[PDB]
């Protein structure tokens, strides 16, 4: 997962 | 479930306090996978796992590949408005  | 606007509110210092799976080239929507503790997103109270990510500050996400789609996310500043359906 990208985290943002 | 029905669209929703969400607002998230941000200090320029934090994050969004998501993780984002899917996008285009994966054939399924940006998908919240995680809420951090704390974060902007948590702190709305109107995000959550599960959610698509149809829209961010009037950008269009549906059909955006993963990586542009943390990009434009990661740019986003200040009161940020979300619109997110859980189907």
């Amino acid at each position: 997962d990208s985290i943002i | 479930g029905p669209i929703r606007k969400v607002l998230l509110l941000k200090e320029d210092h934090e994050g969004l306090g998501i993780s984002i799976t899917g996008g285009k080239e994966h054939g399924v929507p940006i998908l919240i996978s995680e809420i951090h503790p704390g974060q902007p997103a948590d702190r709305c109270g109107g995000l959550h796992v599960g959610d698509a990510i149809l829209a961010v500050n009037g950008v269009n996400l549906r059909d955006t590949k993963h990586k542009e789609a943390v990009t434009i996310l990661s740019q986003q500043r200040g009161e940020i408005e979300f619109e997110v359906v859980y189907v």
